[PDB]
RNA sequence: UGGCGAAGGCGGCCCCCUGGACAGAUACUGACACUCAGAUGCGAAAGCGUGGGGAGCAAACAGGAUUAGAUACCCUGGUAGUCCACGCCGUAAACGAUGUCUACUUGGAGGUUGUGGCCUUGAGCCGUGGCUUUCGGAGCUAACGCGUUAAGUAGACCGCCUGGGGAGUACGGUCGCAAGAUUAAAACUCAAAUGAAUUGACGGGGGCCCGCACAAGCGGUGGAGCAUGUGGUUUAAUUCGAUG
């Protein structure tokens, strides 16, 4: 929800006020049903990632 | 023709089409265009510009009403979200509100199967 | 990479009934323990019975596309099923592919849930427990890796393996309403089957780059008549070779 108070903000600020209940988010989540067992392989495989990444980004010469 | 003057345009920005219905604020339609009966379809009609046309369509299809301010509500992840919403306002209409009103389950009716495409 | 549960599993909020864990403190019992053949119970989803319910989804099925075909993938529909009650079934990559119990053996960083102290002198800091995540040392391991939550060092007990196919099949028994489960061969056949890792090659995997590779242009070929070569055919012979 944005109220008008120039239009060309308002319509970013309605962007950003749409990315922030994540709504486009939401939808393309539940486009399709995602099974159990997926959600879970997909949610283990980020945290995963991300701490893959964090440990070896601490690790972090190059020249 | 009633003229009235305060409205609400309720853009509906599917994946596929978009459509644009321009209302009352007591939510009967005055005019409504979609981006796949405003000459695009197929591909094309998927597209900001199309909607972007069906926005214009309705827009100088309002005015025989008269109407002059819009609440505009814009529901779904189309391509024509924005675009619908800049050709009001270069339309003339003044925007007063800017809602999404997109359906969001709070986990209710299990979606349809994947696309194993 | 929060929590709880033996595992399966468990997600709005409220109440009622109820299990377990954990910590602190004091008191108690006095080895009452550990493991377990057989046995018993619990056990995802699908399925089965009876009776309900049936929004959404969707085996089957129908139609539409795609295609050489398309009994598929895609689209439009759609029934059983999915949900409830009460039974049945007893199986899953039921997985950590890791039996249970016990003790011991360097560390680092986290999460979570108790407890004590300090000055809460200011959200904190320091102890002390439970559970959990990750990285690694010794050691172990074919390697990959495991690494105080061991795949290390030992002990108790149980389960199980003994080349690949045949076959988790047949027959028999048991169990089941059924589906089928469970127990479980042999003939015959092969000289392997297999694990991990290595180097390549390949991928309608990823990233990054180059060439008149494409794009941008310009002029051609393909069409005509001739020239020339090849094939084919013809010929007594149309010598032989060169063939993306």
């Amino acid at each position: 929800v944005v109220k008008v108070r120039p239009f060309d903000v308002a319509l970013r600020r309605f962007k950003r006020s749409c990315e922030k209940a994540g709504i486009l988010s939401e939808v393309r989540r539940r486009e399709h049903y995602e099974k159990p067992t997926t959600v879970r392989k997909r949610a283990k495989a980020a945290a995963q990632k991300r701490h893959a990444k964090k440990l070896a980004r601490e690790n972090a010469r190059l020249y | 023709r009633k003229q009235v003057a305060d409205g609400v345009a309720h853009i509906h920005a599917s994946f596929n089409n978009t459509i644009v219905t321009i209302t009352d604020r007591q939510g009967n339609a005055l005019a409504w265009a979609t981006a796949g009966g405003s000459g695009f379809r197929g591909s094309r009609k998927s597209t900001p510009f199309a909607a972007q046309v069906a926005a214009e369509r309705c827009a100088e299809m309002a005015k025989e009403y008269g109407l002059k301010n819009l609440e505009v509500m814009v529901k779904g992840p189309g391509p024509g979200r924005e675009s619908t919403v800049r050709a009001l306002n270069a339309a003339g209409f003044r925007i007063t509100n800017i809602v999404d009103a997109t359906p969001i389950p709070h986990n209710g009716c299990r979606p349809p199967k994947k696309r194993r495409v």
